[PDB]
């Protein structure tokens, strides 16, 4: 391989207007790859972009977000909007729970909340709430998450937490920290050829994240989604899935489907039996054995395990096939 | 017969329970989906033959 | 007619799914198409997209 | 054979009027608890099946 | 976490000139970003003598 000329793009000065707009310069840059770059970055910047934001919050008094709170001017859908633009920063986690107790007349504001060795508040005085007497006072408990694109309370209908308290009243997410994005090509004037451009990316986020990671994660997204452009094997999928269940697809549900007492459900957890296909074939002789499973406890299994039509003790040395 | 607001509903599961409470109606502020129970209600039908 | 009855509050919240009738103060009627993203819309010198 | 007209015949189906344990123990020599026996471990045999088991709902 | 990788892949060559390339697995903008970007390189920043 040897053929082409080409030029390489670099980092200049990061002009820091504030602490939420930001200027990205890329002066070594020709005049084709100068205005192609941009629309890419732009496009990356503005979707493909990390931060943190919050997912659920649990406050104490209220049960859905349809309610309000004794001494809180606001009512508590107005408190969630105010939490969707909350600028928090998390150093190392992927989950990080924010307690924010406060009482006494005054605005509540983001300084309020228990300060964190691990996150890191960019405005600290977003207005939250406004206790109005000053015998009201409030506690909640904020969820925040790192992740990528929008997705709402709506996406995940039950998804996660099979239980999840009624306490919990679920927010949309606004993952993206990047608000607008432009660029403009313009002439460069470097020491040293004549024509050449300076791509000048003007940026504007919330303060959640610099333009070094900002512009390297975007750019390191462009290359491993170019990488798949270089061989094109034309991988196709195997498809063929087996159709053909030698046993009953019920034993592959877990023992919580059994719907027992607590204890019953405390000595299969502790006598290593996850799914029924365990439960099904171990003998009474076993059971009996087991730490704190007496006569009430097994006459359960026997009940809720006849009902479901299945049997106690059984065998078949099938399990598990054959993933 | 009569038909009466139970708990006690035929051919169900731990849904049941899950969003209803011990009577057969919903805690308030619960969250519910198309299938979800409301009030737990059932009516007297004997014979059926089946 | 008999007996008790139960009456349940339920509050959904709805989003702008595409084919919602949106119009303007002039008669200008529309039905939303698509939802297109942020990404590839249409904007000027500034950041500032429609 | 002497275990699907049992479970038929005990149960009545595909044959209308159903009879009891005496009236399927008199046509099978043996009276009673030993028809019943088969007609328990018939239903044994149906513990794996998936067919019947989602037909019920 | 990141992102996913485009695995479905098709090129028919309806000759030795004229061929078709098509990518299923691709995120939003994506597909016209590499869309334009590539059109943008096939179309001046390409070698070749004349």
């Amino acid at each position: 391989g040897s053929v082409t000329e080409f030029l390489k793009p670099r980092l200049v000065d990061i002009e820091q207007v504030s602490s939420t707009h930001a200027k990205v310069t890329l002066e070594p840059l020709e005049r084709g790859f100068g205005h192609t770059l941009g629309n890419a970055l732009r496009r990356i910047l503005l979707s493909s972009m990390p931060g943190c934001a919050v997912t659920e919050v649990e406050i104490d008094g209220v049960l859905h977000e349809y309610s309000t709170k004794e001494g809180v001017q606001e009512d508590i859908l107005e408190i969630l909007l105010n939490l969707k633009g909350l600028a928090v920063r998390v150093q190392g986690k992927d989950e990080v729970i924010l307690t924010l107790n406060k009482s006494g007349i005054g605005p509540v504001t983001a300084a309020d909340i228990t300060h964190d060795g691990d996150v890191e508040i960019v405005k600290p005085q977003h207005v939250i709430c406004h206790l109005t007497d000053e015998n009201a006072s409030i506690s909640m408990r904020i969820k925040v998450q790192r992740g990528r694109g929008y997705v709402p309370a709506s996406t995940r209908i039950h998804s996660e937490e099979d239980e999840r308290p009624i306490g919990r009243l679920l927010v949309d997410a606004c993952y993206s920290p990047v608000e607008r994005i432009a660029y403009n090509v313009e002439a460069a004037r470097v020491e040293q050829r004549t024509d050449l451009d300076k791509l000048v990316i003007e940026m504007e986020t919330n303060g959640t994240i610099d333009p070094e990671e900002a512009i390297r994660r975007a750019a390191t997204i462009l290359a491993e989604q170019l990488e798949a452009f270089v061989d094109l094997r034309d991988v196709r999928q195997p498809e063929v899935k087996e159709e053909k269940p030698e046993f009953d697809p019920i034993l592959l549900r877990p023992v919580d489907d059994l719907e027992l007492t607590v204890r019953s459900a405390n000595c299969l957890k502790a006598e290593a039996i996850h799914y029924i296909g365990d439960l099904v074939q171990r003998t009474e002789v076993e059971l009996l054995k087991t730490p704190n499973l007496g006569k009430k406890s097994l006459t359960e299994i026997k009940d809720v395990l006849a009902s479901r039509g299945l049997s106690l003790g059984m065998r078949l040395e099938n399990w598990p096939p054959a993933s | 017969g009569p038909e009466e607001i139970t708990a006690d509903i035929p051919n169900v599961g731990e849904a049941a329970l899950s969003k209803l409470d011990e009577s057969g109606i919903v805690y308030i502020g619960a969250e519910v989906t198309g299938g979800d129970i409301l009030v737990g209600k059932v009516t007297p039908k004997g014979e059926t033959q089946l | 007619g008999v007996l008790k009855i139960v009456k349940v509050y339920l509050a959904v919240k709805r989003r702008i799914q595409p084919g919602d009738k949106m119009a303007g103060r002039h008669g200008n009627k529309g039905v939303i198409s698509k939802i297109n993203p942020i990404e590839d819309m249409p904007y000027d010198e500034n950041g500032t997209p429609v | 054979a002497r275990e699907a007209k049992v479970l038929r015949m005990r149960f009545g189906i595909d044959m209308n009027t159903d009879y009891t344990l005496e009236e399927v123990g008199k046509q099978f020599d043996v009276t009673r608890e030993r028809i019943r026996q088969i007609e328990a471990k018939a239903l044994r045999k149906l513990r794996h099946p998936s067919r019947s088991e989602v037909l019920r709902s």
